[PDB]
DNA sequence: ATCAATATCCACCTGCAGATTCTACCAAAAGTGTATTTGGAAACTGCTCCATCAAAAGGCATGTTCAGCTGAATTCAGCTGAACATGCCTTTTGATGGAGCAGTTTCCAAATACACTTTTGGTAGAATCTGCAGGTGGATATTGAT
DNA sequence: ATCAATATCCACCTGCAGATTCTACCAAAAGTGTATTTGGAAACTGCTCCATCAAAAGGCATGTTCAGCTGAATTCAGCTGAACATGCCTTTTGATGGAGCAGTTTCCAAATACACTTTTGGTAGAATCTGCAGGTGGATATTGAT
């Protein structure tokens, strides 16, 4: 399902950050990289989750996920 | 439960009279005051343990600003700080 | 027939992202990417939309910020092109 | 008759003492304290949306969206370091182009 | 002149333990002593958050699991949730 | 009137459950603390501790010294993939580095 | 007697020692000074936030925690230094 | 027929001599100088306990090796063994110093 | 560096969707007034350590010479990645049904707080114990060769 | 495949500075009793999300062509490493005077507590207002040909 992130929208990502011109190995490094960052946010926010005892994901669990991991995200609060 | 909404909308309509602002950037404006309230709020707390005080007062706030903010962002703070609570005390 | 020069469309695209906000990744394949991730930590989860919405902006904004990074090192190897070592540099050098 | 109105200030004095006594920070709380930290708040908050503000106007817009926000701060050398591992949600990024990639 | 605490001579127990004929510099004994004092904090803070979040107004057991499970990594939070679940049973017997 | 046994003892631990307690009372984190949060706690304190020294005390028999210093720590910690993880913004004072040359340098 | 110039005690030799253990082999000459600026950098920023607990705790004498303090609030953790 | 050894032979020995010690490599005296002028300019009169003369010594010589380490990794990208301001700058960028 | 032919960008415009404001009610915060307690600022003062000084030994910085080999520049080819055309399909978006969560309230048993009294584990120095810092010399490895 | 020259490895030895062990005082856990809090079993209710389905609308996958970027090869000037001598200034260690930590006491300004009263921010429909989803034509850039 990391598949499901295509090789133009990963062009898009690296076009916002001012890049030119992209390797062809640069696509399955890019979903690697994503997908260690997601299982890391992800983890953490099901773990509030749980501790809560809630089954539901809420904006405010990923929030906390991400601060924990220095990533302060603005817009989802709380 | 709460948010800051109305004082920023307030504040808005001080330095810009004629400006208005969207829901998702008054989102972001919440957790702003919201994140910069707890770094402050957290350095004081800090900084009255490692003193052995039980109390924050307004130089736990100043001190906690002076660490946090850089530069010139720092000294109008303290200044912004300082001249509320004069003006707080006399009232 | 017509043809622009290869890094005239790519020079094109740099500048309209630049521009813009929106989010890049689609959103049902990157629904359904956290949602199989999620389920090897507890199957049952359900999420707030606001919540994958969240994880969106977080991990877009990290792989934005991540090719900014990578796009230094290419040019500081006096290259145009981005390549798996240089994402592999910035990576390092964050501490990541 | 508000203790914001007695210290001239459009934040919540009596909120900011509120969560300061309710986040666990101290035993005690001076009175002087939450009033030194609304002010500092309210100072801070105009600080943005000033510079907000003057980047919507820029682009001919009237009203502040979160673009807006992202250029004020990421444009401004105090802020940016204040707010430099915040991510502001639909801010997108500074236009900025290394100059090795343009033409001639 | 003043009692000054220090986590020294339990490190010094727990050293014994895994090493008996084994000793410790001093200068190694503060940094076992920054180290207990820096995870403390971690977890303690962490616990904190915990139940701020959740609107308790209580640290339990439950609270400095679920810390020790945000701040460590893999198999150290197992190991470290296992040790911490047998003291606290082996306690509530006592 | 009861004979004292500590909490400590009752956890079967070495490190203070009481102390622990107290530390996390004045500490600010929060109004009530259960009576299984020092313990708990204490034992964790504990077990990181036992890791910890158990590898640095390897570290010390292979230089061949009796007393671990901070450069065992060092070793420790950094030739362990979740010590190292762990502590990863920390400075070990008097630690030094890894031994470790890139290949490239190396004479052909 | 009035302290100048110190940054210029910190030596070449000294700073080749510091990129050995850092596993550097060759070195430009236009290192050293970059080098100079960067610790003074550092230095700076470390030692205003320490001073500033130092004033805060209302002493003359900046102590080992004032400093462990400063490093922890900038994200560089130091052991060795409490007690 | 004087020996010599060739460059860079020397300097890998100082590598895996260095690499192998835990010694502080600024010289004592000089960086108390230079941090007593530091602190001398931000408050005048201060006095320091000795061992935060040496907390300092320690954070900024483990800060400047930790920095050369990643210095050393840009210039082995670029395809070169000699570390330059550009490299420096490059890590200090990455690292979100600048 | 011009010119014409192409392809894309981007001001400009403007109705209306949906953001904003108006209309209005109301718990729950926030304020007030009064009564009590109390953390911590002041004012000491003893006793650590900090500043400073100095000599002397010699470690190490500094300066110089010189050539190995590195970085920088240039040239060139192959082969990768950009730009398209083409057409097939995944995603959006717009609804629906309904269950299965959270979020509230009440209400007592179970848990924690905290002052006082006993008891003892933890600390500070004192008294011992003893790894290993330094200061050897020799064995062994590595280097660069004429 | 040796040789000479160097550096490094790596035990050995032993007094003493640093670590460990011991001792006694006492601060703080522990035991007790009792006052408060609290988290939770129950019992509700209304949002939310999940599952599913389908119509099109863009957007992606694919193949081909070739511009031009990357990497290899090659060349050369000059910078930086290695090796020396010289002597400056760091390091040691030792002594001394005294600033200013900390430890103690006393006692108010400033905090908490609590009862009671007003004010207001959150909330949600209804009513209005006005930025923008799109839809252009003209403006602007780019390209191959000279
Ligand atoms: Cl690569
Ligand atoms: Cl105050
Ligand atoms: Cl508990
Ligand atoms: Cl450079
Ligand atoms: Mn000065
Ligand atoms: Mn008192
Ligand atoms: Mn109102």
């Amino acid at each position: 399902n990391i598949q499901g992130i295509t090789k133009p929208a990963i062009r898009r990502l690296a076009r916002r950050g001012g890049v030119k011109r992209i390797s062809g190995l640069i696509y399955e490094e890019t979903r690697g990289v994503l997908k260690v960052f997601l299982e890391n946010v992800i983890r953490d926010a099901v773990t509030y989750t749980e501790h809560a005892k809630r089954k539901t994901v809420t904006a405010m669990d990923v929030v906390y996920a991400l601060k924990r991991q220095g990533r302060t995200l603005y817009g989802f609060g709380g | 439960k709460e948010s800051y909404s109305i004082y920023v909308y307030k504040v808005l309509k001080q330095v810009h009279p004629d400006t208005g602002i969207s829901s998702k950037a008054m989102g972001i404006m919440n957790s702003f005051v919201n994140d910069i309230f707890e770094r402050i709020a957290g350095e004081a707390s800090r900084l009255a343990h490692y003193n052995k005080r039980s109390t924050i007062t307004s130089r736990e706030i100043q001190t906690a600003v002076r660490l946090l903010l850089p530069g010139e962002l720092a000294k109008h703070a303290v200044s912004e700080g300082t001249k509320a609570v004069t003006k707080y005390t006399s009232a | 027939p017509h043809r622009y020069r290869p890094g005239t469309v790519a020079l094109r695209e740099i500048r309209r992202y630049q521009k813009s906000t929106e989010l890049l990744i689609r959103k049902l394949p990157f629904q359904r990417l956290v949602r199989e991730i999620a389920q090897d930590f507890k199957t049952d989860l359900r999420f707030q939309s606001s919540a994958v919405m969240a994880l969106q902006e977080a991990s877009e904004a990290y792989l934005v910020g991540l090719f900014e990074d990578t796009n230094l090192c290419a040019i500081h190897a006096k290259r145009v092109t981005i390549m798996p070592k240089d994402i592999q540099l910035a990576r390092r050098i964050r501490g990541e | 008759k508000t203790r914001s109105s007695r210290a001239g200030l459009q934040f919540p004095v009596g909120r900011v003492h509120r969560l300061l006594r309710k986040g666990n920070y101290s035993e005690r709380v001076g009175a002087g304290a939450p009033v030194y930290l609304a002010a500092v708040l309210e100072y801070l908050t105009a600080e943005i949306l000033e510079l907000a503000g003057n980047a919507a106007r820029d682009n001919k817009k009237t009203r502040i969206i979160p673009r807006h926000l992202q250029l004020a701060i990421r444009n401004d050398e105090e802020l940016n370091k204040l707010l430099g591992r915040v991510t502001i949600a639909q801010g997108g990024v500074l236009p900025n182009i290394q100059a090795v990639l343009l033409p001639k």
